[PDB]
C-alpha cells in the first residue's frame, strides 16, 4: 500500500492570500508507462469532492488558474495563488499508480476573519399553529433574538400565494389591510392581533425583522378555523377491483386491492369473496382523511394471497355495504379472463 | 395597479447558474428598493439581498455574497436575480418584491414567484441505495452515469467514513480491458463490483457488511486519454449497525384498469421506514389522487396504494406514471400503468 501523507493537517488565510498543500508518498509514483497518476481533489464542507488536477500538474476543463500542482516522484504540492471564499474546504492528494490506489490524509484550507459581527437575529413565533372559530379574538406572538426597537413586520401568505403585508414598524396598518388586525410591541415582545377572526384569515402569519441585515423571518404561525356546518349529503361510493399484477406474481405473492372512493359517512363495511366463500383475517383496510373539499372518504381493502393459493382459485370479489347503496354492491373478477 | 411580473419556471442542473426576472409596472421603478425573498418547499422565507434601482446600490445577505447577483434593466423596468453554483437546497420559489416609499426595511408589493427547480437527475453521476443494514447482511447501491461515454470509463466506488479521510473500494475497467476489476484488501471476497453498459450504470454489492464499513460511498468515473475526467456522485449513506431496524425500498407495481369513470393506481410494497412519497405523471396529476396511508404487514414492511379516477376516455390517449420516492433507501421508482391490452 502507498501511504499519502499530508501537511500541514489544516491552515488560514486571509481572503485573497495564497495558500500552498504538500503530498508525500511511501514510494515513487511514476508509473511503469512514465506518467506519473498523481491528482488533487477539493471536498468542499458537506459536498463531495471534485477534481482538480491530473497527473501532477495538469488542471481537469473548467478548473480555475489560480489552482497548480508540481512535484515528481515523492514529493508534490498544490498551490493555491488566491484563496476565495468557495476554495475552503478539505483538499486531499491521490494516487493511481500502484494497486490499491489510496488518497491523502487530507488538508483543511479555511479563511481567518479577524473580525466577527453581532450574529443574524433570530425570530420565534408563537404558537406554531392554532385552531380557532368565526369571530374569535386572536393573538399570536413574535420573539426576537436581539432588541428590535419597533422595526418589525407581519405578513399573511395562504397556500400557493406570495406574502402579503399586514403590519409595519410593529403597529401601522397597511393602505387596503382590514382594520381588524393590529400590532403592538417593542424590544424583543410583539404581538400581531386579529379582532374578530373571519373565515378568509386561513393563512400562515409571518413576522420579520428589519432592524439589521440580514433581513430575517420568524417561521410561521399556521391559523386553522375548523368548520362550524352541518353534514354533507349522503355519497354512495364507486367500487373498483383490481387483480394481481403479473409482476407481482413473479414473487409469489398477490396482493387484490378493492377501492371504495369518495362515500360518505365514514361507515362501510368490505368483505371479500373467494370462489363465493367469505374471507376472514386476510386483508387489510386503510382510509384517507375526510377529503378538504368535499369532505368524503375513500378506502382501499387489500386481500394477500400466496400466488400458489391465488392460481387455485376461479373468482375474486369485494362485497361493499354503505348506506348510500340500495343493497350490497359486488365487484369481482374471474382470474384468466381480460 | 402597482404589479411586478416574474419569469416562468425553470429546471436547472445543479452546479450551473439561474437567471429570474421581475417587471415592473404601475410605479416609478428607480424610486423604491428591490427585495428578493426564497421559500423553499414546506419552509419559510429567506432574504437573499436588495437593489436600488435608481442607483444600483446592493446588499447581500452574506450567504449569498459572491454567488447571488442582483441587476437592473431601468429602461423596461426589470429587476434580475442570478444565482449560480446551484445545489440541491436552492429549489425554492423567488419572489421579487417592492418596499414602500423611502425606507428598505419591508416588503410591500410582491410578485408572485418563480419555481426554481435544482434537478435531482441532471449530473454526470447519481447513486441510488443506501441507509441502514445489520452486520453480516447485505446492500446493494447502483449509480447511473449521464453526459460522459460511459462505456470508456473506468469506474470506482470510493467511500469516506464520518470525519476520516477518502478510502477506495473497488475499480473495473471498461470492455476491452475485460472488465477486469480490482478491489482494496479489506472488502475481497465481500464486495462486487459490476457494471451494465447499455444501462449506464454501475454497481456495488456488499456483501456480510461490518461496523468498519459505515461510511459514505460515491461512485467515480475516470478517464484519460486526450479529454479527461475524473467525475465523482452525490454520495450515499451506508450505516452498518445493529441497533436500527434495516432500510429495505420499495417494490411498485401497477393497478391496471379494468377492461364513465375509470381507476388506475400503484401497489407500493415492501419499504421500511416510512415515508414513501407518491406523485403521478410528476406531478402534472393531482385531481382525483388518493393515497392511502401505509400499514405495516406481517413481514416488517410497510404497503400502500395510491389511486387515480380518470375519465375511461383517456386511457388510450393519456400516459400514467407513478413516481415513488424513497429517501431512507435513497431510492426512486417510476411506474408506467397502462390498460392492459389482450
Amino acid at each position: 500500500d502507498i501511504v499519502m501523507t499530508q501537511t500541514p493537517l489544516s491552515l488560514s488565510v486571509t481572503p485573497g492570500q495564497p495558500a500552498s498543500i504538500s503530498c508525500k508518498s511511501s514510494q515513487s509514483l511514476v508509473h511503469n508507462n512514465a506518467n506519473t497518476y498523481l491528482s488533487w481533489y477539493l471536498q468542499k464542507p458537506g459536498q463531495s469532492p471534485q477534481s482538480l488536477i491530473y497527473k501532477v500538474s495538469n488542471r481537469f476543463s473548467g478548473v480555475p488558474d489560480r489552482f497548480s500542482g508540481s512535484g515528481s516522484g515523492t514529493d508534490f504540492t498544490l498551490k493555491i495563488s488566491r484563496v476565495e471564499a468557495e476554495d475552503v474546504g478539505v483538499y486531499y492528494c491521490g494516487q493511481g499508480t500502484q494497486y490499491p490506489f489510496t488518497f491523502g490524509s487530507g488538508t483543511k484550507v479555511e479563511i481567518k476573519g479577524q473580525p466577527k459581527a453581532a450574529p443574524d437575529i433570530q425570530m420565534t413565533q408563537s404558537p406554531s399553529s392554532l385552531s380557532a372559530s368565526v369571530g374569535d379574538r386572536v393573538t399570536i406572538t413574535c420573539q426576537a433574538s436581539q432588541n428590535i426597537y419597533v422595526w418589525l413586520n407581519w405578513y399573511q401568505q395562504k397556500p400557493g400565494k406570495a406574502p402579503k403585508l399586514l403590519i409595519y414598524k410593529a403597529s401601522n396598518l397597511h393602505t387596503g389591510v382590514p382594520s381588524r388586525f393590529s400590532g403592538s410591541g417593542s424590544g424583543t415582545d410583539f404581538t400581531l392581533t386579529i379582532s374578530s377572526l373571519q373565515p378568509e384569515d386561513i393563512a400562515t402569519y409571518y413576522c420579520q425583522q428589519g432592524q439589521t441585515y440580514p433581513y430575517t423571518f420568524g417561521q410561521g404561525t399556521k391559523l386553522e378555523i375548523k368548520t362550524k356546518g352541518p353534514s354533507r349529503t349522503v355519497a354512495a361510493p364507486s367500487v373498483f377491483i383490481f387483480p394481481p399484477s403479473d409482476e407481482q406474481l413473479k414473487s409469489g405473492t398477490a396482493s387484490v386491492v378493492c377501492l371504495l372512493n369518495n362515500f360518505y359517512p365514514r361507515e362501510a363495511k368490505v368483505q371479500w369473496k373467494v370462489d363465493n366463500a367469505l374471507q376472514s383475517g386476510n386483508s387489510q383496510e386503510s382510509v384517507t382523511e375526510q377529503d378538504s373539499k368535499d369532505s368524503t372518504y375513500s378506502l382501499s381493502s387489500t386481500l394477500t394471497l400466496s400466488k400458489a393459493d391465488y392460481e387455485k382459485h376461479k373468482v375474486y370479489a369485494c362485497e361493499v355495504t354503505h348506506q348510500g347503496l340500495s343493497s350490497p354492491v359486488t365487484k369481482s373478477f374471474n382470474r384468466g379472463e381480460c | 395597479q402597482v404589479q411586478l411580473v416574474q419569469s416562468g419556471a425553470e429546471v436547472v442542473k445543479p452546479g450551473a447558474s439561474v437567471k429570474v426576472s421581475c417587471k415592473a409596472s404601475g410605479y416609478t421603478f428607480t424610486s423604491y428598493y428591490i427585495h428578493w425573498v426564497r421559500q423553499a418547499p414546506g419552509q419559510g422565507l429567506e432574504w437573499i439581498g436588495s437593489i436600488y434601482p435608481g442607483n444600483v446600490n446592493t446588499n447581500y445577505a452574506q450567504k449569498f455574497q459572491g454567488r447571488a447577483t442582483l441587476t437592473v434593466d431601468t429602461s423596461i423596468s426589470t429587476a434580475y436575480m442570478e444565482l449560480s453554483r446551484l445545489r440541491s437546497d436552492d429549489t425554492a420559489v423567488y419572489y421579487c418584491t417592492r418596499s414602500h416609499y423611502g425606507l428598505d426595511w419591508n416588503f410591500d408589493v410582491w410578485g408572485k414567484g418563480t419555481t426554481v427547480t435544482v434537478s435531482s437527475s441532471q449530473v454526470q453521476l447519481v447513486e441510488s441505495g443506501g441507509g441502514v443494514v445489520q452486520p453480516g447482511r447485505s446492500l446493494r447501491l447502483s449509480c447511473a452515469a449521464s453526459g460522459f461515454t460511459f462505456t470508456k470509463a473506468w469506474m470506482h466506488w470510493v467511500r469516506q467514513a464520518p470525519g476520516k479521510q477518502l478510502e477506495w473500494v473497488a475499480q473495473i475497467k471498461d470492455k476491452s480491458n475485460s472488465y477486469a476489476t480490482y478491489y482494496a484488501d479489506s472488502v475481497k471476497g465481500r464486495f462486487t463490483i459490476s457494471r451494465d453498459d447499455s444501462k449506464n450504470t454501475l454497481y456495488l454489492q456488499m456483501n456480510s457488511l461490518r461496523a468498519e464499513d459505515t461510511a459514505v460511498y460515491y461512485c467515480r468515473g475516470v478517464y484519460y486519454a486526450l479529454s479527461p475526467f475524473d467525475y465523482w456522485g452525490q454520495g450515499t449513506l451506508v450505516t452498518v449497525s445493529s441497533r436500527t431496524a434495516s432500510t429495505k425500498g420499495p417494490s411498485v407495481f401497477p393497478l391496471a384498469p379494468s377492461s364513465g369513470t375509470a381507476a388506475l393506481g400503484c401497489l407500493v410494497k415492501d419499504y421500511f421506514p416510512e415515508p414513501v412519497t407518491v406523485s403521478w405523471n410528476s406531478g402534472a396529476l393531482t385531481s382525483g389522487v388518493h393515497t392511502f396511508p401505509a400499514v405495516l404487514q406481517s413481514s416488517g414492511l410497510y404497503s400502500l396504494s395510491s389511486v387515480v379516477t380518470v375519465p375511461s376516455s383517456s386511457l388510450g390517449t393519456q400516459t400514467y406514471i407513478c413516481n415513488v420516492n424513497h429517501k431512507p433507501s435513497n431510492t426512486k421508482v417510476d411506474k408506467k400503468v397502462e390498460p392492459k391490452s389482450c
